[PDB]
Protein backbone atom coordinates (compact mmCIF):
# COMPACT_ATOMS: atom_id res chain seq x y z
CA UNK A 1 0.00 0.00 0.00
CA UNK A 2 2.36 2.54 0.94
CA UNK A 3 5.56 0.94 2.53
CA UNK A 4 8.08 3.43 2.86
CA UNK A 5 9.58 1.06 5.92
CA UNK A 6 9.31 -2.62 4.59
CA UNK A 7 8.75 -4.01 7.20
CA UNK A 8 5.17 -4.45 7.11
CA UNK A 9 5.14 -8.14 6.37
CA UNK A 10 4.41 -8.66 10.44
CA UNK A 11 1.22 -6.51 9.85
CA UNK A 12 0.28 -8.31 6.26
CA UNK A 13 0.75 -11.49 7.15
CA UNK A 14 -1.08 -11.04 10.40
CA UNK A 15 -4.19 -9.59 8.64
CA UNK A 16 -3.34 -12.14 5.73
CA UNK A 17 -3.91 -15.24 8.70
CA UNK A 18 -7.05 -13.13 10.83
CA UNK A 19 -8.94 -12.00 7.37
CA UNK A 20 -8.17 -14.57 4.82
CA UNK A 21 -6.68 -17.51 6.12
CA UNK A 22 -9.24 -17.62 9.33
CA UNK A 23 -11.75 -15.34 7.78
CA UNK A 24 -14.11 -14.77 10.20
CA UNK A 25 -12.59 -13.49 13.52
CA UNK A 26 -14.69 -10.34 14.77
CA UNK A 27 -14.71 -11.27 18.56
CA UNK A 28 -10.77 -10.91 19.92
CA UNK A 29 -8.80 -9.01 22.36
CA UNK A 30 -5.78 -9.21 24.18
CA UNK A 31 -5.36 -6.25 25.87
CA UNK A 32 -3.07 -7.56 29.03
CA UNK A 33 -3.13 -5.15 31.44
CA UNK A 34 -6.69 -3.28 29.63
CA UNK A 35 -7.02 -0.65 26.96
CA UNK A 36 -7.26 2.80 28.20
CA UNK A 37 -3.78 3.16 27.19
CA UNK A 38 -4.12 5.47 24.01
CA UNK A 39 -4.96 8.66 26.19
CA UNK A 40 -2.52 10.90 23.86
CA UNK A 41 -3.13 9.13 21.18
CA UNK A 42 -7.36 9.45 21.86
CA UNK A 43 -6.35 13.43 20.89
CA UNK A 44 -5.45 12.87 17.55
CA UNK A 45 -8.03 10.22 16.98
CA UNK A 46 -10.89 12.52 18.03
CA UNK A 47 -9.00 14.86 15.29
CA UNK A 48 -9.75 11.65 12.84
CA UNK A 49 -13.00 10.40 13.86
CA UNK A 50 -14.73 14.14 14.21
CA UNK A 51 -14.93 14.41 10.17
CA UNK A 52 -15.52 11.56 7.66
CA UNK B 1 -19.69 5.62 -4.80
CA UNK B 2 -18.24 4.56 -8.45
CA UNK B 3 -19.28 1.11 -9.98
CA UNK B 4 -15.49 -0.42 -9.78
CA UNK B 5 -15.91 -3.74 -10.52
CA UNK B 6 -13.09 -5.19 -8.05
CA UNK B 7 -15.85 -4.55 -4.86
CA UNK B 8 -17.28 -7.79 -6.17
CA UNK B 9 -14.41 -9.25 -5.05
CA UNK B 10 -14.94 -7.94 -1.57
CA UNK B 11 -17.29 -9.38 0.99
CA UNK B 12 -18.98 -7.54 4.01
CA UNK B 13 -17.05 -10.13 5.74
CA UNK B 14 -13.82 -8.83 5.30
CA UNK B 15 -14.13 -5.40 5.10
CA UNK B 16 -15.74 -6.16 8.15
CA UNK B 17 -13.20 -7.95 9.58
CA UNK B 18 -10.44 -5.29 8.43
CA UNK B 19 -12.88 -2.88 10.39
CA UNK B 20 -12.74 -5.00 13.24
CA UNK B 21 -8.62 -4.74 13.10
CA UNK B 22 -8.93 -0.70 12.79
CA UNK B 23 -10.83 -1.15 16.13
CA UNK B 24 -8.41 -3.62 17.72
CA UNK B 25 -5.28 -1.01 16.93
CA UNK B 26 -6.59 1.99 17.87
CA UNK B 27 -7.73 0.14 20.56
CA UNK B 28 -6.12 -2.29 22.83
CA UNK B 29 -9.25 -3.84 23.87
CA UNK B 30 -8.72 -6.30 26.52
CA UNK B 31 -11.53 -8.55 26.02
CA UNK B 32 -13.62 -9.19 23.00
CA UNK B 33 -16.28 -7.66 24.69
CA UNK B 34 -15.05 -3.92 25.04
CA UNK B 35 -15.55 -3.90 21.31
CA UNK B 36 -19.33 -3.79 22.18
CA UNK B 37 -18.75 -0.72 24.68
CA UNK B 38 -19.90 2.45 24.64
CA UNK B 39 -16.69 3.99 22.90
CA UNK B 40 -16.97 0.97 20.27
CA UNK B 41 -19.61 3.41 18.15
CA UNK B 42 -17.30 5.79 18.00
CA UNK B 43 -14.36 3.09 17.55
CA UNK B 44 -16.34 1.54 14.90
CA UNK B 45 -17.95 4.87 13.36
CA UNK B 46 -13.71 5.74 12.79
CA UNK B 47 -13.22 2.05 11.74
CA UNK B 48 -16.42 2.50 9.18
CA UNK B 49 -15.55 6.31 7.79
CA UNK B 50 -11.27 5.13 7.19
CA UNK B 51 -12.76 1.54 5.59
CA UNK B 52 -15.48 2.97 3.85
CA UNK B 53 -12.58 5.86 2.45
CA UNK B 54 -10.25 3.00 1.53
CA UNK B 55 -11.92 0.94 0.43
CA UNK B 56 -12.94 4.28 -2.40
CA UNK B 57 -9.74 4.90 -2.73
CA UNK B 58 -8.12 1.86 -3.79
CA UNK B 59 -9.37 -0.45 -7.42
CA UNK B 60 -8.45 -3.70 -5.72
CA UNK B 61 -9.52 -4.81 -2.22
CA UNK B 62 -6.47 -6.40 -2.04
CA UNK B 63 -5.02 -2.77 -2.22
CA UNK B 64 -7.31 -1.27 0.25
CA UNK B 65 -6.26 -3.84 2.55
CA UNK B 66 -2.70 -3.16 2.09
CA UNK B 67 -2.85 0.58 2.14
CA UNK B 68 -5.28 0.04 4.88
CA UNK B 69 -3.05 -2.26 6.61
CA UNK B 70 -0.76 0.54 6.51
CA UNK B 71 -2.34 3.08 8.34
CA UNK B 72 -3.31 0.59 10.83
CA UNK B 73 -0.01 -0.46 10.82
CA UNK B 74 1.73 3.02 11.72
CA UNK B 75 -1.13 3.90 13.89
CA UNK B 76 -0.64 0.99 15.90
CA UNK B 77 3.73 1.26 16.18
CA UNK B 78 2.55 5.06 17.10
CA UNK B 79 0.61 4.33 20.13
CA UNK B 80 2.71 1.85 21.55
CA UNK B 81 5.86 3.52 21.46
CA UNK B 82 4.66 7.11 22.28
CA UNK B 83 2.77 5.61 25.30
CA UNK B 84 5.31 3.12 26.44
CA UNK B 85 9.25 4.86 25.66
CA UNK B 86 8.82 8.40 24.05
CA UNK B 87 7.34 9.73 26.84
Amino acid sequence: GSMSHYGNQTLQDLLTSDSLSHSDGGGSGGGSGGGSLECDMESIIRSELMDA
Amino acid sequence: GVRKGWHEHVTQDLRSHLVHKLVQAIFPTPDPAALKDRRMENLVAYAKKVEGDMYESANSRDEYYHLLAEKIYKIQKELEEKRRSRL
